[PDB]
């Protein structure tokens, strides 16, 4: 089954290490300039961007964080072992070692460099790494910019290992197997205290897919009764069908010659049929998928072993319409003929269940009281080890109910039939007799089939919630004849191994599932944060599905996808996305300033503004802020295409600060600053209504430019009147830039951890149920 | 007022009606009733307090619903149905007696007793049925 | 000067559309006392599914009043209402189509469509002024000037 | 627009209209579509213009 290959083929969760320190600026060599605009012969180290590509527009610049969150979280380790990351730095006075090979190049540079001040140099060569073997500690030196750092930092204190022991692994198991004494558990290795693990995320639906979510809910049901049919063990030694049959057939008195109802009571019945109810019934129960009930009326060991159905398994467990087709011809062909009722005349779309109606018209109380237990056998709701279980009726776990049927089936056998000609009487007998002959027999099913149920219900870790599904399982009542005439007294529970199996695929569904869901929330949370209002985020819930492995997303319309979306956008953050969120949210303005390719705006005044003096620039036409000036946004311009007030602004030369990550040109000619040509690149804005176009002149004047004469024989301050709304660059001093990067020195992570545990089950003819007595006890 | 007035009535219709050989028709909605007071109580902590002489006396509800299954009622199920009577029924006689006690100059209709002042949060509303005294 | 036919607020914003999901819920919620259990499914999942497009049918309903109020503004004859002899059938299938399949892709009037909208009606307005005029003329003028 | 088969399908599969006794099973999903529900948009706006 391709349903069985898609949930069992989930894995628990791919482990992320990482293998260099995530990195967003790098020391830059860079030439300085005196006051007066002069190249020094030093040169000066810079903080850059590594990778600067930041797009133009506010907007954009938003989506660029956003993506550069999916980065990071992509980055994001789930353990860290700096040793992994270190390398020598070949000037290291003890020949030690930094982290990571970043680092190094870096540390090499500097070191070489004839312009670097020798305190410098003996800093890199007190740069070493520190063991402390005795708490299984590392510190490595390392150079990163403090954003760098900051994150880097997170990694390392935020790890997902925790220590792996032999108790965790015990414990891993759940409570109710290891409570069994049917099974044995046993290990063969002492885990060491260097053992780690990383624990699964087993929150409970936070979605609750269940309500009102029909469609998805039905397949989510669908692939757990697929996984349960899967795990549900084998009936072994079944009666063999041929010699049940011939007794069968003896027991019934067959007649050539005539016509008998009792005929079809063989219908269906073989090994095949057993097997597959035993199937349907544990796992509709353990999947709480809707069962539907399909039989022949004119068959009545099919009215009989639906009976016994119905005796042991909650009726809410069926679509009404097959339920109460099955206790309609209960009624009107077995109890109220036995007690000469008049038929029953039953209403499609009665509040009422016939058997609840018979309940009130039965005057035989053992019949009765077999159809009141009937008409309230329900499922318990039970929180066990934190999830939601469905429990069954004690006296369906020790088969006592199957003694009450047998009491109201030998009073029906009683009765006279009083408007019925004998014959009748004689059928309804022997289907009756057929099902008492094997008494004890349904007693051991009825307890197999709950201890099976509730042993496979213990490796569940998702809630089981009891909704009707949009979908069912049929279940043919011949085969439930089959499971009842062919049980024998062999004694069948779930391998360990089936168990640990079972449990492993719903934890890694289960996990999947949460972590799918942060994925989902955290990018969601993180483009509402980031006003992304033009983000349609139907995409973001699409790849959700996909992720979850067992619905196709084709058959899900987009307005059930965005459901979806607004019960996501109501959950919290999961810690580690959400510290990390808020990390960039506080540097991503650093980050975008540190950009080469955007400036954050233009102050056109109108006035004569000195350049400003900086070393790495010489005179430039920097803004440090937009005090003074009043501010056009331009994303909002850009978005309302409304342009009548910078149109206004512009003709009437009235001073503004134009807001928005603008690309600008590099213009380093004194003539060209003398030309005032910065003044000359907004008359596009009302020729064209566009701001798109927008490139400001960024003015760099230093002995580099061609004509700086100028500048140098006439005691010369160069001004503008137009400004770039920019940042300089942050210098690299390489002794802030030094961190001790701390992690531990060594450590093995495991994955499976059922893998270290052998599990056996005792002989199957003792194990024993709930109440301590054999499952099974017949001869 | 009313929540304490409901749990009472229905502590009495339990006492009056859950009896030997009775029809569980007779019982249903009754069941249904006190089984909605044991979920809405279930989990709560209470004290009824020390003013005076009257004991401080603390209350836990873990009970178990009471049975559907019987077409008559049993004595199994009665003793049963007692023994969490007896224990509710124990818990209001010491609120009724903790409210008794208390008087107020500015809000002597409102609830006193720290017990009564829980029982009007909304999560008790649920057991609020027949106000007829 | 132009008569007007508008709608309530509670369309033009599209908050109506909750109390409709209101009702709907409730309706869900029913018990259909004497209805076969299946047909009760039936009845009250095609309910959810209209009841689960709450926000699509009040961005749906947004779009419908406003395209409404921005052809309306180029009316220039009164709107006046009347039933008239024939209609335009609807049918309601086509109701579900738009109820089921309208996404979130805002789609307005061009303002070149809204002009085109309004020079036509202009044009057909002021031929139906002047030829009013041109045939009160010439009655006018064949009865002064006893044209019997 | 909403894809017209997956929302086809998502109304077959809540509405179970195989699974009940209705005369007219084909008959309840026809005329769901774009063009149909483009109609309908232009239809009521008309409409109500004229």
């Amino acid at each position: 089954e391709s349903i069985l290959k898609k949930l069992e083929d989930i894995k628990p969760e791919q482990v992320k290490k990482q293998t260099k320190l995530f990195r967003i600026f790098e020391p830059r060599q860079l030439p300085v300039y005196r006051a007066n605009g002069e190249k020094e012969l030093r040169n000066r180290w810079y903080w850059k961007l590594k990778r600067d590509t930041l797009p133009d527009g506010d907007y954009d610049v938003r989506e660029y964080f956003l993506n550069l969150y999916d980065q990071v979280l992509t980055e994001m380790p789930d353990y860290l072992l700096l040793k992994d990351m270190a390398v020598e730095n070949k000037n290291s006075r003890d020949a030690g070692k930094v982290v990571d090979s970043e680092t190094a190049a870096i540390c090499d540079a500097i070191f070489q460099d004839e312009e670097t001040e020798g305190v410098v140099r003996r800093f890199i060569a007190e740069m070493r790494q520190r063991v402390q073997a005795d708490r299984n500690v590392v510190n490595y030196p390392s150079i990163l910019h403090p954003i760098d750092h900051a994150f880097n930092e997170y990694f390392l204190q935020h790890q997902l290992v925790e220590p792996l022991n032999n108790d965790i692994i015990f414990n891993y198991i759940p409570e109710r197997i290891r409570n069994d004494v049917n099974y044995i558990l046993n290990m063969d290795r002492n885990l060491p205290s260097t053992a780690r693990y990383i624990r699964p995320n087993l929150l409970q639906d936070r979605l609750n897919l269940h309500d009102n979510f029909e469609s998805l809910w039905d397949t989510i049901t669908t692939s757990n009764y697929i996984l349960a049919r899967s795990v549900v063990p084998d009936l072994k030694e079944l009666v063999s069908t041929e010699a049940q049959i011939q007794k069968m057939s003896q027991d019934l008195q067959l007649e050539a010659l005539t016509i008998q109802s009792e005929t079809q009571f063989l219908t269906g019945i073989n090994s095949q049929a057993a097997n597959d109810c035993f199937k349907t019934l544990i796992a509709a129960m353990l999947s709480q998928r809707t069962m539907s009930l399909d039989f022949v009326t004119t068959n009545y060991m099919s009215l009989i072993s639906g009976m016994w159905l119905l005796t042991v398994v909650p009726n809410d467990m069926f679509i009404r319409e097959s339920l109460v087709a099955c206790q309609l011809a209960i009624i009107n062909t077995i109890i109220y003929p036995a007690f000469g009722m008049q038929r029953m005349h039953y209403r499609n779309g009665d509040p009422q269940t016939p058997f609840q109606i018979a309940e009130q018209q039965i005057q035989n109380f053992q019949v009765a009281n077999w159809l009141h237990f009937v008409n309230n056998n329900q499922f318990r709701q039970v929180v066990i080890d934190g999830v939601l279980n469905q429990v069954l009726n004690d006296n369906i776990r020790n088969g006592h109910v199957v003694n009450q049927l047998m009491e109201a089936l030998m009073q029906l056998s009683r009765q006279q039939f009083p408007t019925m000609p004998v014959d009748y009487k004689r059928s309804i007998q022997r289907g009756i007799l057929l099902l008492s002959n094997r008494l004890g027999q349904l007693v051991d099913l009825t307890r197999l089939l709950a201890y099976n149920y509730e042993t496979l219900m213990a490796c569940i870790t998702m809630n089981m919630q009891h909704v009707q599904t949009l979908t069912t399982e049929k279940l043919q009542l011949t085969s439930v004849t089959s499971l009842c005439m062919l049980i024998g007294n062999a004694t069948v529970i779930p391998s360990p191994q089936t168990l640990f199996h079972y449990y492993n695929v719903n934890v890694n569904f289960h996990s999947n599932y949460n972590e799918r869901i942060n994925d989902a929330v955290a990018i969601i949370t993180a483009a509402n944060r980031l006003n992304l209002y033009q983000k349609k985020m139907k995409s973001i819930v699409e790849d959700f599905l996909k992720r979850l492995q067992i619905f196709d997303i084709s058959r899900v319309p987009d307005d059930q996808m965005y459901r979806l979306r607004d019960r996501l956008r109501l959950l919290p953050v999961e810690i580690r996305r959400l510290d990390i969120f808020n990390l960039i949210l506080m540097n991503m303005e650093q980050i975008e300033r540190a950009s080469d390719k955007i400036a954050q705006g233009v102050i056109i005044a109108y006035r004569d503004m000195q350049l400003e003096r900086d070393e790495m620039y010489g005179y430039v036409n920097i803004a440090r802020n937009l005090d003074g000036f009043q501010q056009i946004n331009l994303e909002e311009l850009m978005r309302t295409g409304d342009y009548a007030q910078i149109t206004n602004m512009l003709l009437n030369n009235q001073p503004v600060a134009l807001v928005g990550a603008l690309p600008f040109i590099t213009d380093s000619s004194v003539i060209s600053l003398v030309a005032k040509l910065d003044a000359t690149v907004f008359a596009q804005i009302v020729k064209l209504r566009k701001v798109d176009t927008l490139k400001p002149i960024l003015y760099k004047i230093n002995s580099d430019s061609n004509d700086f004469y100028l500048v140098a024989n006439y005691d010369w301050v160069p001004t503008s009147t137009t400004k770039v709304y920019k940042q300089i660059p942050q210098q690299f001093d390489f002794r802030a830039s030094m961190h001790m990067l701390t992690s531990n020195l060594t450590f093995t992570v495991y994955s499976d951890l059922l893998a270290f545990v052998s599990a056996d089950t005792v002989e199957p003819i003792n194990a024993v149920a709930f109440d301590n007595m054999r499952i099974m006890n017949e001869l | 007022m009313d929540v304490l007035y409901s749990l009472s009535k229905t502590l009495k219709d339990a006492r009056d009606k859950i009896v030997e050989g009775t029809l569980y028709s007779n019982v249903s909605d009754l069941i249904q009733q006190f089984n909605q007071m044991i979920i809405t109580m279930n989990g709560n902590e209470f004290q009824t307090g020390g003013i005076g002489n009257l004991p401080i006396r603390n209350w836990n509800f873990d009970f178990g619903l009471l049975g559907t299954t019987l077409l008559n009622l049993d004595a199994n199920y009665v003793e049963t149905a007692r023994n969490t009577i007896d224990y509710f029924v124990d818990f209001v006689d010491n609120v009724c007696m903790d409210e008794m006690v208390r008087e107020s100059q500015r809000n002597g209709i409102a609830p006193q007793s720290d017990s009564l002042r829980k029982l009007s949060g909304i999560k008790f509303k649920r057991i609020n049925f027949d106000n007829s005294s």
